């Protein structure tokens, strides 16, 4: 989950 | 684009160095534990955006970024370690002022292994003379190697090898020589691989043992 | 020893071909491994240079790479053979036979598509010989030795793609491209070797000396 | 077990 957020959304 | 381009890309993207600090207290299992672990979870951070930084990377399947990400994590993060450290025999360099000795492994059960498996790999690139521009493309080429998305992969990995073939041959050297020196480098991708195995085995081991602290990121990760 | 004279000794080193003459298949696959292993000791002794080792070394590399060089093989005798892992001419295996033993067919996956890329990279028979010997020289006086043998072996690959007659430029990608197979091959073996020591802990494969003493190195 | 000793010692 924390990984695709900063991948995707940052 | 030229390989040029691609390192002078890369030198760009290299991350802050994280800045954690030493305990005040002579080390214990547990404050060596959280130095290191909270070290990890914030340099994870900056690999994330670093690795957006590769030309092409973003274009992969998220999948594909997700999967190389955490088949590679503990590689980079040794490679980077390894590089800290390359100016400073008998040491590892995790933060500026977290510069450990062999024997300051002896906090932490089993860590003292990992220690000079590092220092030892460290010693072989110190050996070798490991230039700059070179970790930059292994670094690069950890990531990518640690395995339409598929084909777009393979041809970001031939970029960045082409980067460090164009590296290399701006040394000078001979062809023969040019090969040999690639192929010593490359050789060693296995050996940080295997204090990244003997690393993540560790770390899998703590967490059982509870002393791992809740960093959010670095246990996603752990946990595959 | 030139480089042509060194793969021709590897050459020379070569195992035999073996043959094994659910439970079964596993049971044919350690069968398979022991057998396999008391022949690649005798490779290995026909290595220039492996014999003028410390035995402390000799016994280390063996013991650190067994899995790896055994995996090396299987993908060089699998390479034309698509779809199929060719462990011997009586054991043809494919992935719809992995998936009867839970963890079997992750493994067999990963073995069947590293093949795939020295399929498409068209390895050819002088690239493995070097690459496997390498496999066990590059595994985690006589150190000075073996930091020798090491080089030359990788001399000689560096000549065999000399050989080709493909472009500088491109002897030195198929140089990168073949080194960088090898941690794809280590890695597949840390998974069967994972695999084997939870089945030895188990005692749910049988007991064959060799292979037992060269798992319980792990 | 020392049967790779063995091996390596013998032929
Ligand atoms: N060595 C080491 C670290 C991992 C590490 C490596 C490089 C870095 O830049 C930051 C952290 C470690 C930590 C906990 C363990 O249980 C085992 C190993
Ligand atoms: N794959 C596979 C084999 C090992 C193997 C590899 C190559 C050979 O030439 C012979 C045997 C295996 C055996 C038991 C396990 O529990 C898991 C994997």
């Amino acid at each position: 989950h924390k990984l695709v957020q900063l991948l995707t959304t940052t | 684009l030229s390989p040029e381009q691609l390192v002078l890309t890369l030198l760009e993207a290299e991350p802050p160095h994280v800045l954690i600090s030493r305990p005040s207290a002579p080390f214990t299992e547990a404050s060596m534990m959280m130095s290191l672990t909270k070290l990890a979870d914030k340099e994870l951070v900056h690999m994330i955006s670093w690795a957006k930084k590769i030309p092409g990377f973003v274009e992969l399947s998220l999948f594909d970024q997700v999967r190389l990400l955490e088949s590679s994590w503990m590689e980079v993060l040794m490679m980077g370690l390894m590089w800290r450290s390359i100016d400073h025999p008998g040491k590892l360099i995790f933060a500026p002022d977290l510069v450990l000795d062999r024997d300051e492994g002896k906090s932490v059960e089993g860590i003292l292994e990992i220690f000079d498996m590092l220092l030892a790999t460290t010693s072989r690139f110190r050996e070798l003379k490991l230039q700059h521009k070179e970790y930059l493309c292994v670094k690069a080429m950890i990531l990518l190697n640690s395995s339409d998305s598929s084909r777009k992969l393979a041809h970001l990995l031939n970029a960045v090898t082409d980067a460090l073939v164009w590296v290399i041959a701006k040394s000078g050297i001979s062809s023969q020589q040019q090969s040999m020196r690639l192929a010593n480098l490359l050789m060693l991708l296995s050996h940080v691989r295997h204090a990244s195995n003997k690393g993540m085995e560790h770390l899998l081991n703590m967490k059982s043992k509870n002393v791992v602290p809740v960093y959010d990121l670095l246990l996603e990760m752990l946990n595959a």
